[PDB]
């Protein structure tokens, strides 16, 4: 890297980090999407 | 030449097609077609009652000397009334040749067992019988070889899914693995994938 | 509420079944069987663990990925309860233990802790809650372990009204410490016993039987707020029940009487272990008491639990202490 | 052609005899096994000291999978689905809608680091260069929860490898 | 860019966040959330708008072959830019 | 000649029923042998009751080379009990034992899921 | 001396002494057993970090479950994992060993050893490379070393 350095970009992270894992950092999975179907909400007031 | 096809071999497709005539000369009893494909192979479709007649000659005939079984496979045809396709593949170590012998049968009825002219046959036959459910009569020792022990079903028939009907696991409870029915957490996903344009028109079909 | 957790599925090992659970002292004896429980028809179970990690591991293949979830916790620390509540709907409690440690007594472990879980739980909403007691539970016992019992049993009673108590008679089971105690006994020449072991009459009930009840207790709304006895089928005196336990076992059987307060100076002897002692003081208290009858309570048969003879089952936990048909042991027929 | 491997005739003459009762009697041929092995003992033995050295590696190596982003930032994946058609383990799944400012973007890009093969189709059939496997081979976890990746670890990892993903698919790409 | 929930928990650039009373939030407890704070639509919004001399331009998403497949972009509607398919980037029309 | 077929072992019901007697003595004469190699906690009554069960099945058959196959792999999964092939976790998958019952009657059935 | 001293250090020389000589017991299912292989040979040399090449089940400290895990396999994989003498680890080798990989949706492959076992170390890759398998081996020693073990008992 000294004699060729990589390229520049501002979205390449300038601090590396070691593998994470059985740490409080670990990498945890979840879901990306949001909720498919909408439950209808009840009225708050009453009918009678 | 073309350098991107294939070439033909004209010479191979006269000889092996005059071998197929003379096998159905001799064997009429049995032969019911015989056909030469394009990339010069022979096929020789039999009733299934001459598995060994008709093995046993291509084996020992002084012209034949089809002295090695290459492979013994079934395919499975929902749509046959036999489903089940039993092929020969076979090799010729003096005239350097192959051979194909098909034949056909279903979920009841039996085939002859091929060991006495091959011992090569002994255990191909309990492949098939395990993973297809044909029985092959004589056998001397016929039972599943590849499946687990107590598995019920044929794996590879075309209407058996793909991943089965139990799967393992180990329950701390009864201090054992056990057998449960399958749930999957990423059901396996189906693509339709052949699209609605004639590819090939010299294979097509009356309507 | 919005929803609920909507279970789907067919109650199998990746099912959604709408239970999420925080199980305290599932590292133990009965927690091994309830998270197994939950886990084989789709729970999410918290697991706040005191122990070492790897002694968690057993629990692990109990459930599909990320169904079960580890934690750290204290036993005194309440922010570290909460971390572990705050997101479920049930909580059952399993914390014990049959002999005092240097820092844990029977009062720290079965008032206070039962306590202080309830307490948290009803303040950050948790619904249902379930506490295991003891069927011998009195604050007029001989043993230490079933006064403190019987206090918990109402601080929790009155810290968190709706919850389920369940008062089962000794377990026995592959680790129980019930019938693999009537067992070493025979690394000691003889099996002494008080009384010969006359006098006492005991009536043990089956794990799975208990798990059984506890996750039916979960799954009916007609258990809040209530108590039940979960007892087993028979009752037996405690000498033939150890009788019975050294026919299968196939070991001899030479039964020689000692008196109560000999019994204790040999107790006190085996306390000095810095490690799980084989016997204590209090241990050969509940050993010789005489398990309760108490009709007016709900047992098993009312949450749908059949319950388990211990001659259909008593194979299964000897079978390890044999060497290398038993006749059954007599019952107590009721009047 | 063909050659014979084991089809020679010993002589029987009194020399050659002796030559094989010398041989049988004083153990010539095994002290001439001691003698390799005894050569090995002062060769410089091939080991190398991990982690402090590494086995080399080439351009073309497939190990973690990333996702990659353009110079300006943004993605490059643009949601065509070709890469979760043609890996033949299934262990893609993808889900997309129109962005806020109308482009085609993922919303869901899962691959399960346990069904994939590390086989490097998924980078051959994508027509933008988004989704490809890079050089760290060294992501063992403690848990099978967390291979399961979603869009927000391919994203670091691609962000986290872009100074060398970059350079390799320089060095390879005329190839390609 | 990345906005916190009221309960806390920061929210991805697909817009995914739990709920406050969902029960999937006990995965993050003595862990954390994989959120990349890089968002690609703020990224893009920054480039400039680049202006040529023809109805129609060519973008390759730079690099050539290391970038995206070639496409034409048409210039002609004044009222908005014209944008790229592949890469976001925009062009427009010098005063015609 | 459409009905007209190849046997398996037996040319008619009533030769089929005694490949099928003489089977049953084989798996009732085998239980106290297998309840003991394995070491199982089940009864031998539980045991000899299970064969009973899985005869019972089958019991409306009437097609004599389809009884010919049960009867073929009734010898073939008795051959693996006798010779040890099998582990105790393949005897006692017959039984069922971690799998919780599921409902058979209409109301149970509807407030669970959506199969019939 | 501090009793919380003394069993500081005692914690630190059993997890030295352990995480110093793990034994490995093999199981060599399929094509990852080839680049298991690999870390014996010359190259890496296993053996130098005190991973001995082969161990008997009852001798051994850890069990690597390299290949695809079948169903007609797995009540052996368990019996042997039962007869380790504690303490015992294990380490999931490979896309088949840790979730089924290319034949996940087999009707005759279990979906993944950690079903069957418990797992400690999850090594990916179809196969992982001989350097990627030691560098979960070292991350096995890592990870015996935070063991508290007396640190836990002294506080009970
Ligand atoms: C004769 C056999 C019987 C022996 C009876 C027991 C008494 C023998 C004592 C021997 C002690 C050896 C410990 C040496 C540790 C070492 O070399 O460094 C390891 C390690 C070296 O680093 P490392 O091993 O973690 O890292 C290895 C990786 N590379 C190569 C990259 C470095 O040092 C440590 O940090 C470990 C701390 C261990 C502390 C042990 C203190 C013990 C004090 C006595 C306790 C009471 C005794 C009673
Ligand atoms: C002594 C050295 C000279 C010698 O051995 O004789 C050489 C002589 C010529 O060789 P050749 O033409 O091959 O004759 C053998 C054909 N039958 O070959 C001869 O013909 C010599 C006579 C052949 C018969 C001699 C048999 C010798 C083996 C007897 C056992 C010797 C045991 C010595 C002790 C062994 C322990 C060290
Ligand atoms: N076992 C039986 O026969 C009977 C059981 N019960 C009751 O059921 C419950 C379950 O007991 P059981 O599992 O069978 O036996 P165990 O002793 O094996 O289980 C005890 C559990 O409670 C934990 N524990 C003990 N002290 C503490 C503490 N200060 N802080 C945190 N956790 C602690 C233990 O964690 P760790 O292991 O990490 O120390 C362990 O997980 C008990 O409350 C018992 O009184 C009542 C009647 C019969
Ligand atoms: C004989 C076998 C070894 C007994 C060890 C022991 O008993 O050691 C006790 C002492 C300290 O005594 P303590 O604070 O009462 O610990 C008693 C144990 N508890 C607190 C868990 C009840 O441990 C040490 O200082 C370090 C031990 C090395
Ligand atoms: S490397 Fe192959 S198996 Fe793995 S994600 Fe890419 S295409 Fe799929
Ligand atoms: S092939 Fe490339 S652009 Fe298409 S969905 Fe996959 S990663 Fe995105
Ligand atoms: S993970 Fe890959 S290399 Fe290992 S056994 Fe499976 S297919 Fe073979
Ligand atoms: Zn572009």
């Amino acid at each position: 890297p000294t004699v060729k350095p990589p390229t520049a970009r501002k979205f390449i992270w300038t601090n590396h980090k070691f593998n994470l894992s059985g740490t409080p950092q670990q990498y945890v999975p979840y879901s990306t999407t949001r909720k498919k179907i909408q439950e209808w909400v009840p009225p708050s007031t009453p009918y009678k | 030449t073309r350098p991107t096809v294939r070439p033909r071999n004209d010479v191979a497709h006269k000889q092996l097609s005059a071998f197929g005539e003379y096998v159905a000369e001799i064997l009429p009893k049995y032969v019911q077609q015989v056909q030469v494909s394009c990339f010069n192979e022979l096929e020789i479709c039999i009733h299934p009652d001459g598995v060994i007649p008709v093995l046993t000659f291509l084996r020992d005939h002084s012209n034949a000397q089809f002295k090695s079984l290459a492979d013994l496979t079934a395919v499975d045809i929902p749509t046959r009334q036999n489903r089940f396709e039993i092929v020969y593949n076979l090799l010729s170590l003096r005239f350097n040749s192959r051979i194909r012998v098909k034949t056909y049968t279903d979920e009841l009825t039996p085939i002859e067992s091929s060991v006495p002219v091959y011992k090569a046959a002994n255990w191909y036959e309990r492949e098939i019988w395990d993973m297809f459910g044909v029985f092959f009569a004589n056998h001397p020792d016929l039972r599943r070889i590849l499946t687990d022990y107590g598995f019920e079903g044929h794996p590879f028939r075309k209407d058996f899914p793909l991943s089965g009907y139990v799967e393992l696991r180990y329950d701390d409870e009864v201090k054992r693995v056990v057998a449960e029915p399958v749930e999957l957490a990423q059901e396996f996903r189906k693509f339709d994938l052949n699209s609605p344009w004639e590819a090939f028109p010299a294979y097509r079909q009356p309507p | 509420l919005h929803h609920a957790v909507i279970p789907h599925g067919k109650g199998g090992r990746s099912s959604v079944s709408g239970i999420v659970a925080t199980v305290f002292g599932a590292t133990g004896f009965l927690g091994r069987y309830v998270v197994n429980h939950l886990g084989r028809m789709g729970s999410q179970v918290i697991v706040p663990h005191r122990c070492e990690p790897y002694d968690t591991m057993h629990l692990r293949p109990m459930g599909d990925l990320g169904q079960i979830i580890f934690m750290d916790w204290n036993g005194r620390d309440k922010d570290s309860i909460r971390r572990a509540v705050e997101h479920s709907s049930v909580v059952i409690n399993l914390v014990g233990r049959e002999w005092e440690t240097q820092n844990f007594d029977f009062e720290d472990v079965f008032v206070k802790i039962p306590q202080a879980i309830a307490q948290v739980s009803k303040e950050a909403g948790v619904e249902k809650f379930i506490h295991i007691s003891h069927l011998n539970a009195d604050i007029k016992s001989s043993s230490k372990y079933l006064r403190s019992k019987a206090v918990g049993e109402k601080e929790v009673r009155e810290t968190f009204p709706e919850a389920t108590i369940i008062k089962p008679a000794e377990i026995f089971g592959r680790e129980d410490r019930f019938l693999n105690y009537f067992a070493n006994i025979r690394w000691f020449g003889g099996v002494p016993l008080i009384s010969l072991g006359k006098k006492t009459v005991k009536q043990p009930v089956y794990i799975v039987d208990v798990t059984k009840g506890i996750i039916n207790a979960i799954k009916d709304p007609d258990a809040r707020g209530k108590t039940f006895a979960f007892v087993g089928p028979s009752r037996y005196l405690l000498f033939d029940l150890v009788q019975y336990v050294f026919a299968v076992a196939h070991r001899p059987f030479l039964p020689y009487p000692l008196p109560h307060f000999a019994y204790r100076w040999i107790g006190r002897l085996f306390e000095i272990s810095p490690f799980e002692p084989w016997t204590t003081r209090d241990k050969v208290e509940r050993i010789h008491t005489t398990d309760k009858i108490l009709p007016h309570l709900p047992g098993l048969e009312d949450l749908g639990v059949e319950a388990t003879p211990l001659e259909l089952k008593a194979i299964e936990v000897l079978r390890r202490h044999r060497t290398y048909d038993v006749q059954p042991a007599k019952t107590i027929p009721t009047s | 052609t063909y050659k014979y491997v084991n089809l020679r005739e010993p002589s029987m003459d009194m020399k050659s005899v002796t030559d094989r009762a010398a041989q049988t009697l004083l153990w010539t041929e095994l002290i001439r096994g001691l003698g390799m092995t005894l050569s090995y003992l002062f060769r410089e033995p091939a080991t190398i000291n991990y982690p402090f050295e590494k086995g080399p590696l080439s351009p073309r190596f497939r190990g973690e999978h990333a996702l990659r982003r353009y110079p300006s930032g943004e993605e490059r994946c643009i949601a065509c689905k070709l890469c979760e058609a043609v890996c033949p383990a299934q262990a893609i799944t993808i889900e997309a809608e129109p962005r806020a400012d109308g482009s085609r973007r993922t919303t869901r890009y899962d691959i399960d680091m346990t069904k994939c093969i590390y086989c490097g189709f998924c980078q051959e059939a994508c027509p933008v260069d988004a989704i490809v496997e890079g050089p760290n081979f060294e992501f063992s976890t403690e848990t099978h929860e967390e291979l399961l990746y979603n869009k927000e670890k391919l994203l670091n990892n691609g962000d986290k490898w872009e100074a060398e993903i970059a350079a390799n698919i320089q060095a390879d790409y005329l190839y390609r | 860019g990345v906005r916190t929930s009221p309960t806390g928990e920061k929210v991805t650039h697909t817009g995914q966040v739990y709920d406050d009373g969902d029960y999937r939030k006990v995965r993050f407890v003595g862990r954390q959330k994989e959120v990349n704070e890089n968002f690609a639509i703020d990224l893009i919004a920054e480039q400039p708008v680049s202006q040529v001399g023809s109805r129609v331009i060519s973008c390759d998403g730079g690099g050539g072959a290391l970038g995206h497949p070639r496409v034409y972009i048409n210039l002609d509607k004044e009222t908005k830019t014209g944008t790229c398919g592949y890469c976001g980037l925009q062009f427009r029309q010098q005063h015609h | 000649a459409s009905t007209s077929v190849k046997p398996i072992f037996s040319r008619d019901m009533n030769e089929a029923k005694r490949r099928v007697r003489e089977l049953y003595r084989a798996w009732y004469r085998e239980v106290p042998n297998t309840v003991h190699l394995f070491q199982l906690d089940i009864s031998v009554k539980q045991g000899r009751d299970k064969v009973r069960e899985m005869f019972k099945k089958n019991a409306h058959i009437t097609d004599p080379r389809v009884v010919d196959l049960l009867v073929i792999k009734g010898k073939m999964e008795l051959e693996e009990t006798i010779k040890v092939w099998k582990q105790r976790t393949h005897v006692m998958r017959f039984f069922h034992e971690t799998e919780a019952p599921r409902p058979k009657d209409f109301l149970s059935k509807f407030y669970v899921g959506h199969d019939p | 001396s501090r009793g919380e001293y003394v069993v500081a250090k005692l914690d630190d020389l059993i997890n030295w002494a352990r995480r110093s000589s793990l034994w490995p017991m093999t199981f060599g299912l399929a094509c990852c057993a080839v680049e298991m292989m690999h870390m014996a040979a010359p190259r890496y040399d296993m053996d130098r970090f005190g991973v001995v090449f082969r161990a008997s089940p009852r001798q051994s400290d850890v069990m690597i479950v390299a290949g695809t895990l079948t169903n007609k396999m797995a009540p052996a994989l368990r019996k042997v994992y039962d007869q380790m003498p504690e303490p015992r680890y294990v380490v999931s080798m490979g896309s088949c060993a840790n979730g089924g990989g290319y034949y996940h949706y087999s009707y005759s492959v279990v979906r993944g050893c950690d079903r069957i076992v418990p797992v400690d170390i999850y090594v990916p890759g179809c196969p992982p490379t001989a350097e990627a398998l030691l560098y979960g081996i070292l991350q096995l020693q890592k990870k015996i070393k935070r063991e508290k073990r007396l640190r836990i008992w002294y506080r009970r």
